[PDB]
């Protein structure tokens, strides 16, 4: 009675109730948690095994940038950036490095070009004098990890006790067979005993704005399991 | 529950990690090693034959240096002393592509050759820059060893001292 | 003329001790551990199956903290990982009774089990600070795990790594 | 051991909780409820913490009266199998948190199968301030010291006398 | 099938219907009766132990005082005071041996100080003139005593034939292992077989007066049993 | 022929010749010296043994507060303040943790409350402009260690190798059997073999001042032994 | 694997910071130190034996 599943940053099955997103710690930089998982009403167990199962995780911040009657065109990140899968071609990265926004007009601010690893950005369009556009660059340099609790806060411990990088998750391409992701690791949770994934950057993180025009949801996180009903 | 583990442990280093350590580079010094990974106790770790390299040595602009740079990864014993007698990945720079390099595994840089790290053995990362040129920064910099995630690639592998009954062998080996 | 001792010597740890460390901790954040105590080098510690503490947690203002606060001793290996197999003092704050419990028997408290520290192994103490609370303190708070002056207590055994023959066993 | 020796508080997620009104002994202000494949076990005598405040974090009227009862399945009271019928106006929290003669112990011992219910009835009788949960708290145990018991929790997995503990 | 239960002074296992409150006869010194307890619809029987059962009473009484233009402060009572555990410190009684009430600022009125055994008080308040004030001392000087009826009124007799006095159940501490009360007596009665707790003394009892601030009730009676079913 | 007896700060068993008393260096923490235990011309040989024997150790700092016209009660203190036994309430200290003395009135200065871990007081009484006040609080934050001379300074080296503190040595109850002291070491020394007690910490200490009310002596050690003869 | 070597008041071995220099107290003579030799990272151990060694 073992049968695959997915789950995701948002509701599913789990109602938006047994899951939670979260931000980050910065200014000290902190292994801390962005997301959970509880077991739900029903189910027996959840069953996760790396080398068997797979992962997707797509990171972004945010930041604000006014503008300037004599307007600069180009703005520093202090959040490396790099590609996901390949060149920096905005059209054909497979999901874009950057979003930006304007606020004042509410319409979306094309790229023309990518400082690539100076870490700047050069737009397309020409902002106004006071004039404040919101970023979502992809989130690099930091940490991951799993981990566990006994229906209180006690942890068993951890799922791999070695972390991952996130430039590098972005460098694996996503969406190939053989080149997925699949971790090391294998666990078994109940009711009650949720995961936590944890992560360890300077930067912040981004589930939700409320203005990011792609699909109300900054980032994601998603998964494939193995649940016994 | 969790799933019980073996005292191997397939990873991937890097340069954000304690044990580790780095400095900045001026041009034409090459004898200084901008990275200087360092034995824990404790803790042996194993390389392969083949094992992939992510050299990203940028410059404070965040620019890859010039492509005349080369690169020589060495093994060393205590005393901070350098060894001809093992030695790995002697390579320039300029060549690796790296925005598809740390993905394909047609790019990926693979060792001359396998290697083991007691509890206290030293390795250094030289930067041949051949003359003035940029001078090197790490915080606009990376590097790694091995690909753990993915299917294909390989994996440093780690064991901790306690868990074997070769450990001797492996000291008598240094 | 001096007594000879043993390699077992009888100690209690506390705060102010280099190779101990802590921090300053904020409400709602309990992962981020107090006290993080470190094995030295060529020195093993051990604890038997109950000994006290005295977990003096106190405010900025010198107040100990809600008595919804919990507290959780824990072993870890190096890496700074946690681990659940293992663990110690799972507690409440609003328990204790400090200005009689460092002293009394009966408002006493030990641990759980035994304990044993290698050369370098971690010990965290987690505080559960759920809410209405001000942020947390150490210079103005304190923490002990034996009571070796007294004649009840139980105490800290700490040893050398080199006098022993079962030394590498443990 | 598949032993363990844990106690209980209110913040927990099995457990449950609501407010109560004056003059409702039939509504519980705590569902205690079993999990699955976690037996657990109570001796013969146990602590309690029956913090119960109103509103404005005042213990309720001592007239107030506390009955711990059993349920089997259904929801469904028990009187055959009952603990700790007693007063509020008694405990003296400040000090029988801490104090082993403040202390209190049941009346018998217990046991709690994968899905058997406990509830705490609470006579308040009329003329008082209504019941909150928030302002208020519970217990069942202190594992942390010497001189008292605790909970006895262990997985049904590990065992060969399940079934003995199912009838 | 036996079960230890608690009783009251209110309902309970009763319903107020099967138990009643009463004062008591103070120009006559009569050995009254304040308490019963009778057997509801349900019990097989009930049984007390003293030497193994406990037992609390919290006793008050009730008194009436006016104020002056030069209010006076202090007051006299008819009624011996005592402590409960240990000192005269109102803060750290287990409860207090003196509440007091004004009617007109319907409010509590606080003690400064007691002239302890000269059985007299000082308040920390100024009363007015003609201002009402209701206090509730406890009660001393007094004995009691339980017996039995044969669901009539023809006694059985007693259950132990010596009395107890007042100012020492206060004295005993309340709430403390061995220190309980233990008494001496063993009993049993079926149904409509009722109890009654009877009390010898000069001064008037209190049971309710509905203007007492704390908890409706006056004074009350606690007790353990031993039930079957 | 194994009599046990006590030692003190002062004379008894040395006639203050045989004894010594200092005070510490502070700018520099040094851990210095502060009294000996010169074996006097009679005995045969003393025996020192923690987890047998006891020992009692009070010690108290000075310093020096002028006042002023609108004096400010208040004062505040580079030594850290704890309790002794329990609370802070100066009535029930089992001896004060605060002395004061005021100098232009020769008289107490008597205290109203505590700023507790603040490291502050407030005061009673009110002094005046350029009046000055001795003050003796105790002293925490410092370590203490014993040793041993060969008749000259040439170290057989310590008893017991690990300090302990004095905060700690306030907090454990003195006057308490069980809750005494019993630190660890065993030890002899023979005629002129002098033992000094050492402590490490910033601030002073004080045995005598000449104007301290309390009995002369400002601070005090004494000890347990077990000699012969 | 035994080598004799030589250390100094400078460096050397140690960095200039697995050894300090300090001077002394002199209005009260205290026995003080002035310098120290801190094992560096690497070593297994240090030996010295008067009667064998020189200063």
């Amino acid at each position: 009675q073992t049968q695959e599943y997915t789950l995701s940053h948002t509701g599913g099955l789990l109602g938006s109730s047994k899951v939670t997103t979260a931000s980050n710690q910065t200014a000290p930089q902190r292994e801390t948690a962005i997301i959970s998982f509880e077991v739900p009403r029903k189910f027996s167990e959840i069953e996760y095994v790396g080398q068997r199962d797979a992962t997707r995780f797509v990171p972004r911040t945010t930041e604000e940038i006014t503008g300037t009657a004599n307007d600069d065109t180009v703005v520093q990140l202090q959040a490396n950036i790099q590609p996901i899968a390949g060149e920096e071609d905005m059209a054909d990265q497979d999901y874009p490095v950057v979003v930006a926004y304007n606020v004042t007009q509410g319409a979306q601010v094309e790229i023309a070009d990518v400082n690539y690893a100076t870490d700047e950005v050069t737009l397309a369009t020409d902002p106004a004098d006071g004039d404040t556009v919101k970023l979502w660059p992809i989130m690099g340099d930091g940490e991951v990890q799993f981990r566990l609790v006994n229906q209180f806060g006690q942890e068993e411990g951890r799922v791999y006790p070695w972390a991952t990088p996130l430039y590098r998750w972005h460098d694996f391409p996503q969406l190939k067979r053989g080149r997925e992701i699949n971790l090391h690791g294998s666990v078994t949770w109940q009711e009650n005993e949720t995961v936590e994934v944890l992560l360890d950057a300077p930067q912040a993180i981004t589930w939700e704005d409320a203005d990011y025009p792609e699909g109300q949801y900054v980032s994601t996180f998603e998964q494939d399991v193995e649940i016994t009903l | 529950n969790i799933g019980n583990l073996s005292a191997e442990k397939q990873i991937s280093l890097y340069d954000g990690q304690p044990f580790i350590s780095e400095q900045d580079v001026a041009a034409g010094d090459p004898n200084t090693p901008a990275l200087t990974i360092e034995g824990p106790d404790g803790y042996v770790i194993a390389v392969d034959a083949g094992t992939p390299i992510a050299p990203e040595f940028r410059d404070s602009n965040g620019e890859k240096l010039d492509p005349s740079t080369r690169v020589i990864v060495q093994k060393c014993d205590r005393q901070g002393n350098p060894l001809g007698d093992g030695i790995i990945f002697n390579d320039t720079l300029g060549r690796f592509n790296y925005n598809k390099m740390r993905t394909d595994p047609d790019y990926m840089r693979k060792t001359a050759k396998s290697l083991m790290v007691d509890e206290r053995e030293i390795v250094k990362v030289f930067v041949d820059v051949p003359d003035g040129a940029n001078g090197y920064d790490a915080e606009r910099s990376r590097f790694t060893l091995g690909d753990d995630t993915s299917d294909f690639g390989k994996a440093v592998e780690i064991v901790d001292h306690d868990d074997l009954t070769e450990g001797e062998t492996q000291a008598v080996k240094s």
